[PDB]
RNA sequence: CAGGUAGAGAAUACUAAGGCGUACGAGUGAACUAUGGUUAAGGAACUCGGCAAAAUGCCCCCGUAACUUCGGGAGAAGGGGGACCCACAUGGCGUGUAAGCCUUUACGGCCCAAGCGUGAGUGGGUGGCACAAACCAGUGAGAAGCGACUGUUUACUAAAAACACAGGUCCGUGCGAAGUCGCAAGACGAUGUAUACGGACUGACGCCUGCCCGGUGCUGGAAGGUUAAGAGGACCCGUUAACUCCCUUUGGGGGUGAAGCGGAGAAUUUAAGCCCCAGUAAACGGCGGUGGUCAUCCUAAGGUAGCGAAAUUCCUUGUCGGGUAAGUUCCGACCUGCACGAAUGGCGUAACGACUUCUCAACUGUCUCAACCAUAGACUCGGCGAAAUUGC
RNA sequence: ACCGGGGUAAGCCUGUAGGGAGUCAGAUAGGUAAAUCCGUCUGGCAUAUAUCCUGAGAGGUGAUGCAUAGCCGAGUGAGG
RNA sequence: AUCUACCCAUGGCCAGGGUGAAGCGCGGGUAAGACCGCGUGGAGGCCCGAACCCACUUAGGUUGAAGACUGAGGGGAUGA
């Protein structure tokens, strides 16, 4: 849930805070840390080719299993739903009867003592992995793989799933959390269940401070800039054509993906957007 | 303290309101506190021992007083029955005025009323060749009174005024239920004229703050009345 | 590293241990300049402007307004006390030894005279012009504008109304993504995965804008050309002056169109076929009934007055008042058909501000109008000893 | 009445205030091989001021020493 | 990039005094509640104010003590 702060400053008007419902332990396994430290935009050329971000606290990275392929048929048990600063999520941590202790992003719904199988012979509780050809039509699936082998990519946010739109041959046609139509491999695994944290997009955070505290600087705008450092002032926007916004770089609006890719013989539909 | 008597509620508004306009008189109302004594219950002796050895003149004094519960409206006594001058006659004195001083202040607590109708009767005391002086002596003397005052009970008493109550021949029962439901005691009910009743009857003093108005009020404007203090009561 | 006394304090004043008198002096009541101090009567009359000074200042009791986002405003404002001596007082509180009590006896527990420390209060008295006596130590109240707030900013004439911000809207990105740095390899994004990331504009919060699913689009999916009764809660039905033209048949519909008024009750939700309805709208529209406020259903490119959302803005094209003796900001009410704009760019807003403007109280050498005192220079003597400038 | 002293470490003993902690057996390939170790699962016995670990400080020793308030005499300055 | 702007790793510093958030407990209210009082608790780009960091006003300096200072006041001072 949601827990608001009482407006006794004026950093802490509208003010809320995630309430830490589903959180039982507040330390991790140690073997399961490894050390992470911040860039601030920069690459490997020193230069900030990413804005907007430095600073922020200090975390850990915890060893998430995208990959679970490893163990099949054998079962394993929820120990603590904990916090994760590197991600929307929760991460759940699972005791294998094997005696493996491993991370996975908790889905909704799941509590502690639950068992979590995996393989083709699993059911279709919320955790259970599954190679999308043995998940029947019609399930909220998250954490699917794109290539058969290649580890999850898509639906890892918080209250996100997708929808399992059917089969055909080789290829499992699916929809995305953004809203497009897109053909994976049926030999691609995925965990069934939506994830948790639905509440995470109502957190208002209140303060500057706050977001500085996320890891990210201040944005200056275009318009405040002057000609020799952003290509605003010059052809408008507003309401006469459609060259609102410029990029810094110069480039004005318009699609992006590159065209002629491998991938778009895949995609069944793009995204749609403006009602 | 200073009290303002009013004939009823809009009078005292008018001149509470003229007070602070016309003289500008700020003032805020406050609780009338009724005259009060205090007397012994019972008799007692005390013991005082007092040692003070300052810069000045070292001070040091014993007294030993005797005190008897005595009848409301005896006043304040003293006897000596001291023996061979143990203490010097200039200090006796400075023991009385010590004693009449401390049982001004009172006996009871720090808010002791002033303790009437007491006989102090001074007995025994030790003398120093140099350490005897008169504010030594007072203390010894009341704390002689302190000692005696803690072995036995003190009563507390408060003044009864004789109360004529005139009201209609009508309103005469009225009267005796309520003054019946303020402890009061009915000495008679005296025909003050053809209408009126004129009624013989003592009551306590914190009775009588409110009695004008409440007199009035019952008797619509034929309620008038007459307070004299007469004697004092113990608490019920 | 952090002595002592006052003190809340590592502030301030004095001082211990310790360390210094540091490197031009000696004199002299010049003007003048600097830094301090005091000032009769008046008290902002000074001035662009209360600039600068002066003022308030602490503790303990009492008492606190409009407004409000109910947290604030608030230390609001305003009022009273503060020194020393004595008594209560061999009192209270803290600590705790002797003595005593107890136990699983020990580096044990309880109580605890004495000893040491220490407030606060009540009563009486004493002294001064003065009792937070020195040092230290908030000025307060009201109104308007801008910005919500804490922050950042032109090192060296600009700290603000400028930048940022939390919140909001739009667009791009399905993943060695989009974007960026590189000729490339590679890297950041991110050990992230559309509740994520990047770009653009706006800038807390609150409040007023309206009319609706035929065709055509888009979209997800059987809500559906046929649909069971009941669940589903505005209207139609019973009830019509004036009219300029009408359509039907035993009276109702358009134009200038006034108000009115109740109760039987209109479908998404529950079952059978290729085509479909349905969801969405001034983003493909759309401006017309019906009732209100997505309910039978009728209308493709126009953000376009949409509507005529009385808080309206130069709106002295005037009639006035309020404030001052003389009125600036500003505050109120009435005209100006055309001005004139904001409905998502415009009115409101508690709290905050070394922001801009104004009024009041207190206060003062800012002033009427200046005088006097001390230091540091100037000035005199001894020593060392420059500079810009320069046709004569 | 006044002035000046009214000192002494690490280490080594002891283990208080406070803090922390179940124990035994069996099975098990998960830990690039193997493991009695670590994990995981079963049981058995345990809630004890029992036991163990850690641990400021008090006490003993270090210390028959060292240092010190002061008191004596010398003269380069030595000496107590 | 020994100044300065921003970032990265690892350390340090922030006297003293206030106010009194959530949570917890008790009581009232109620069928249950909202909520209301009294205690614990000690939040906050909170308040007053030294060190520390700045630079709003004014006077002096302006061949300066100083190629950007000094004196008085001033802002932040648990946090971007
Ligand atoms: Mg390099
Ligand atoms: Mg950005
Ligand atoms: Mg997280
Ligand atoms: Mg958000
Ligand atoms: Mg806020
Ligand atoms: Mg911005
Ligand atoms: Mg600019
Ligand atoms: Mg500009
Ligand atoms: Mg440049
Ligand atoms: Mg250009
Ligand atoms: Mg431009
Ligand atoms: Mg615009
Ligand atoms: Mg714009
Ligand atoms: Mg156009
Ligand atoms: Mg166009
Ligand atoms: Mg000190
Ligand atoms: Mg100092
Ligand atoms: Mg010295
Ligand atoms: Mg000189
Ligand atoms: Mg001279
Ligand atoms: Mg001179
Ligand atoms: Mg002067
Ligand atoms: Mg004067
Ligand atoms: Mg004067
Ligand atoms: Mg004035
Ligand atoms: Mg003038
Ligand atoms: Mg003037
Ligand atoms: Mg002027
Ligand atoms: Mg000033
Ligand atoms: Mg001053
Ligand atoms: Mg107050
Ligand atoms: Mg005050
Ligand atoms: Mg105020
Ligand atoms: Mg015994
Ligand atoms: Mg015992
Ligand atoms: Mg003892
Ligand atoms: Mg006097
Ligand atoms: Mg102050
Ligand atoms: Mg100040
Ligand atoms: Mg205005
Ligand atoms: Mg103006
Ligand atoms: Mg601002
Ligand atoms: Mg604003
Ligand atoms: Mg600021
Ligand atoms: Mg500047
Ligand atoms: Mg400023
Ligand atoms: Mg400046
Ligand atoms: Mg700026
Ligand atoms: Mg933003
Ligand atoms: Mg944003
Ligand atoms: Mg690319
Ligand atoms: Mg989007
Ligand atoms: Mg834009
Ligand atoms: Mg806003
Ligand atoms: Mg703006
Ligand atoms: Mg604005
Ligand atoms: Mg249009
Ligand atoms: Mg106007
Ligand atoms: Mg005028
Ligand atoms: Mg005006
Ligand atoms: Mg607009
Ligand atoms: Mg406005
Ligand atoms: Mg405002
Ligand atoms: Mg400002
Ligand atoms: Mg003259
Ligand atoms: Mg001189
Ligand atoms: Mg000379
Ligand atoms: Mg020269
Ligand atoms: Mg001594
Ligand atoms: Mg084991
Ligand atoms: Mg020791
Ligand atoms: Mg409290
Ligand atoms: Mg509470
Ligand atoms: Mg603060
Ligand atoms: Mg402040
Ligand atoms: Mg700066
Ligand atoms: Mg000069
Ligand atoms: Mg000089
Ligand atoms: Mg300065
Ligand atoms: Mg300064
Ligand atoms: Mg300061
Ligand atoms: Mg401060």
């Amino acid at each position: 849930g949601i827990r608001k702060y009482k407006p006794t400053t004026p950093g802490r008007r509208g003010a809320s805070v995630s309430d830490f419902a589903e959180i039982t332990r507040s330390t991790p396994e140690k073997s399961l840390v490894r050390p992470l430290h911040g860039k601030g935009g920069r690459n490997a050329h020193g230069r900030i080719t990413t804005r907007h971000k430095g600073g922020g606290h200090k975390r850990a990275y915890r060893v998430i299993d995208f990959r679970r392929h490893d163990k099949d048929g054998v079962n394993a048990k929820v120990a603590h739903i904990e916090y994760d600063p590197n991600r929307t999520a929760n991460i759940a941590l699972l005791h294998y009867l094997d005696g493996e202790k491993r991370y996975i992003i908790a889905p909704q719904g799941l509590k502690q003592g639950d068992v979590i199988e995996s393989g083709a012979n699993a059911d279709i509780k919320p955790g259970n992995n599954l190679p999308l050809r043995n998940i029947p039509a019609g399930t909220v699936i998250h954490a699917v793989e794109l290539r058969p082998g290649g580890g999850a990519k898509l639906a890892r946010s918080a209250g996100v799933s997708i929808q399992l739109l059917g089969k055909e041959g080789t290829y499992a046609a699916l929809r995305m959390p953004s809203g497009e139509i897109r053909r994976v491999d049926v030999r691609c695994r995925a965990t069934v269940g939506e994830v948790g944290n639905a509440e995470q997009s109502n957190i208002n955070w209140g303060k500057a401070g706050r977001m500085r505290w996320k890891g990210k600087r201040p944005t200056v705008r275009g318009v405040v800039m002057n000609p020799v450092d952003h290509p605003h002032g010059g052809g408008e926007g507003k309401t006469s054509g459609g060259r609102h916004p410029v990029s810094p770089w110069g480039k004005p609006e318009g699609r992006t993906r590159k065209p002629n890719k491998p991938s778009d013989k895949l995609i069944v539909r793009r995204r749609r957007t403006g009602k | 303290q200073i009290v303002l008597w009013c004939m009823g509620e809009a009078h005292a508004a008018v001149v509470l309101d003229a007070l602070s306009r016309r003289y500008g008189v700020s003032v805020d109302t406050v609780e009338l506190r009724v005259p009060l004594r205090e007397t012994f219950a019972g008799k007692a002796t005390g013991h005082g021992r007092h040692v003070k050895q300052s810069g000045g003149h070292g001070q040091y004094a014993v007294c030993d007083i005797e005190v008897e519960p005595l009848p409301e409206g005896s006043g304040f006594e003293f006897v000596d029955k001291v023996v061979g001058g143990a203490v010097p006659r200039q200090f006796i004195p400075s023991v009385e005025k010590g004693v009449r001083a401390q049982m001004e202040k009172g006996v009871t607590g720090e808010s002791g009323y002033p303790v009437v109708d007491i006989r102090v009767t001074l007995f025994d005391g030790k003398a120093h060749s140099v350490d005897s002086s008169d504010f030594a002596f007072q203390m010894a003397g009341a704390l002689a009174l302190r000692d005696a005052a803690a072995a036995t009970k003190i009563n507390l008493l408060e003044p009864v005024d004789d109360v004529t109550i005139v009201v209609p021949d009508d309103l005469v029962g009225t009267i005796m239920g309520d003054l019946s439901g303020r402890r009061g005691r009915v000495l008679g009910t005296d025909k003050h004229d053809a209408d009126r009743t004129v009624i013989k009857a003592e009551i306590p003093e914190v009775e009588l703050v409110r009695y004008a108005i409440d007199l009035r009020s019952m008797s619509h404007g034929a309620g008038q009345f007459r307070r004299s203090f007469a004697r004092y009561e113990p608490m019920p």
